[PDB]
């Protein structure tokens, strides 16, 4: 339960009554289903989770009456679906997985066109129009090629079945950036734009001298994968 | 909140009771019966309108997650 | 009548207990891969090759004029025989998607070109069906018939989820036999027509069928309401006395007590039938041959090849018809470590 606000009776764009303070530490995380299945096989996961999806879709409209503090009161609900790994994000979203070319989850540009310009994109993705694009895929009303339709319809290939607001996972949010700065420095030791192809060990030798460099000043042992500590 | 077992609890309770003259730790069956209110499926409520294709009961507790599969081994088990 | 064990070369995580095999023009194709289509094959349909016991799977492509088919699980297959207009087609409908929603949408598959290098291009057309539509279901049976001389198709059997009246989120994964009305499907157009018969007491499922010369036979299967697997063979005869496809049927005395069988047509109307499960506990072990003609079913018990001790003692199994006396049986193997290729494949051959 993230937050409960008030509504009576005017505009009340927001009047927070209780906004949870520690929404991450598991002491506010109530479990509701458990299954001896694996994350991978779409089959059994859908087959069990279905009922919960039906409850989701049936709940958002009707309203609830609960006797609290002696008073019977009304209740409405929204739903913000966030807690999924990127693999599961695109799996519930039905999109391809995982090292595909439609990297974004809200814009629809591919790898390269996103590489050209970086900070000029508008948010488009939402569950409903992804459902729409999948329908266009299924009927295929223009007898297009495999890749031509794959591109025109933006890689939608499987009917998604749980509306989740595809928000960024704040958790990692840095490991790609950390190894990216790692690569920046590895190509800064070796003067790159004068020699566009480092060799097999020249790259590794540059990483080695960089590693003993940061061992000299900041004293960080050679690391394999940029977990939280080294990245920070 | 400290993962203590159940027969654990009763032995501990025997101890504290027999030790110093007082009933400090509530016994077992009253513990369970007092707890039973906190689980889901206890408090009557109502829904306006009634939900779509959802049961009318409000007392049912832990539902088996199988969701009523015809165990017939001809289909996917 | 003998088995030879094979070895799963690769792509071993792409077969599931429910699947189908389309046998046509040499190269045969597996349909019904578990999980949504991977990028390695946006088609999903695979071409199966056997070479010195090696079972390889290549990613068949599509046409451009083709629509794209989700990997349906247990549809009703029907070999629409090579004739006018466009030979030769496979009718598929309708199974249930990997997400448990059912199709209720007929599909028809054909071949386009080859190779140039052994490559068999395919196309998959949806044929819209109006009516008086058949309901969404699975495990049912579809077949083709030809009456003086126009050709139509027949659908019967199948279970389904509880209709959205008492479909409750605790019974949300229970099934019930569809109301036993056979449906009659014209391919052009899909002006489907429902029909009944007071001999259609109650509809069973998983019952392999056999049609020939505008007369069909429905063999043993499984019904749930009575929990029995009755042994009453059924026959029906239709006549396209336009504009009415007037129908009758007939009980027979002996129908085998078998479910989910592996049907390999060998001859003209000679079908070697393996049979999956005798009863809901004991698997069917032996074999069967069935001839048919205007006389009727001619049963016979051929030589059951001695199944290996492992497959003999396994609980369950499945498979498909490799066609022409050859067939494939797959057994879920229990052992550590799960490779994850926990499936053993035997190629079985008659004569
Ligand atoms: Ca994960
Ligand atoms: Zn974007």
């Amino acid at each position: 339960i993230m937050s409960i606000s008030i509504r009576l009776e005017g505009e009340d764009d927001g009047i927070t009554i209780f906004q949870e303070q520690k929404p991450n530490s598991e002491l506010s995380c109530r479990p509701l289903c458990l299954m001896f299945v694996d994350e991978s096989d779409h089959e059994t996961l859908t087959a069990i989770l279905g009922p919960v999806v039906a409850e989701r879709k049936a709940m958002m409209e009707s309203r609830l009456i609960i006797s609290v503090g002696g008073l019977l009161r009304s209740f409405r609900f929204f739903f913000r679906g966030t807690g999924y790994d990127e693999k599961m994000v695109r799996e519930m979203e039905g999109l391809e997985a995982s090292g595909s070319t439609y990297i974004c989850t809200l814009c629809d540009s591919t790898r390269a066109e996103a590489s050209q310009n970086m900070v000029l994109h508008s948010i488009t993705r939402s569950h409903d129009e992804n459902l729409e694009r999948y329908e266009i895929w299924r009927k295929n009303p223009f007898s297009e090629s495999a890749d031509e339709l794959r591109d025109r319809v933006k890689g939608v290939s499987a009917k998604p079945f749980m509306e989740t607001q595809p928000t960024l996972d704040a958790l990692h949010c840095d490991i790609g950036n950390a190894t990216e700065f790692y690569k920046i420095f590895q190509d800064e030791i070796g003067e790159v734009y004068q020699k566009p192809n480092p060799s097999r060990e020249e790259r590794r030798r540059w990483r080695s001298t960089l590693d003993k460099q940061l061992r000299k000043k900041m004293k960080l042992k050679p690391v394999m994968r940029m977990n939280g500590n080294y990245a920070r | 909140n400290t993962f203590l077992s159940c027969s654990q609890y009763h032995k501990m309770y025997r101890t504290v009771k027999a030790t110093s003259g007082r009933q400090i730790f509530q016994p077992l069956h009253t513990l369970r019966n007092a707890e039973k209110e906190l689980l889901p499926g206890f408090h009557q409520f109502e829904w306006q309108p009634a939900l779509k294709n959802v049961s009318t009961s409000w007392d049912v507790g832990i539902i088996d997650g199988l969701s009523g599969w015809t165990v017939s081994v001809d289909d996917v088990p | 009548m003998s088995l030879q064990p094979l070895t799963a070369v690769n792509c071993g995580s792409l077969v599931q207990p429910g699947f189908s095999l389309l046998d046509l023009e040499g190269d045969v194709y597996l349909f019904g891969q578990k999980g949504w289509p991977k990028r390695s094959c946006p088609t999903g349909i695979f071409g199966v090759r056997i070479k010195k016991g090696e079972l390889k799977l290549r990613a068949i492509s599509f046409s451009n004029n083709s629509s794209y088919l989700p990997p349906l699980r247990c549809p009703a297959i029907a070999h629409f025989e090579a004739q006018d207009g466009k030979p030769e087609c496979y009718l598929i409908h309708g199974g249930r998607t990997p997400n448990n929603e059912l199709s209720s949408s007929l599909y028809m598959l054909s071949v386009d070109s080859r190779g140039c290098n052994r490559k068999v291009t395919l196309r998959c057309e949806e044929k819209e069906l109006v009516g008086d539509v058949p309901s969404a279901r699975y495990g049912h049976t579809l077949s083709v018939i030809n009456s003086r001389g126009k050709t139509a198709c027949v659908l019967f059997g199948g279970r389904s989820y509880m209709p959205p009246t008492e479909r409750t989120t605790q019974n949300w994964n229970s099934v019930v036999d569809c109301p036993p009305q056979v449906y009659l499907i014209d391919l052009e157009f899909g002006c489907c027509t429902a029909h009944t018969l007071p001999e259609l007491t109650d509809g069973q499922s998983f019952h392999v069928a056999l049609a020939r010369q505008d007369c069909v036979y429905f063999l043993g299967g499984h019904i749930l309401s009575s929990d029995c697997r009755p042994s009453r063979l059924i026959r029906l005869h239709v006549e396209l006395l336009l504009g009415s496809p007037v129908l009758t049927c007939t009980i027979l005395h002996e129908g085998l007590t078998i479910t989910s069988a592996i049907a390999s047509p060998i001859g003209y109307h000679e079908y070697i039938i393996f049979g999956g499960y005798q009863s809901e506990t004991q698997k069917r072990m032996e074999c069967t041959y069935v001839g048919l003609d205007d006389v009727g079913v001619h049963m016979e018990s051929r030589e059951p090849p001695q199944w290996t001790s492992e497959i003999s003692h396994s609980r369950t199994w499945f498979g498909g018809s490799l066609g022409k006396g050859t067939a494939l049986v797959a057994i879920p193997s229990e052992g550590n470590p799960t490779p994850p290729e926990a499936y053993h494949f035997y190629q079985v051959s008659f004569q």
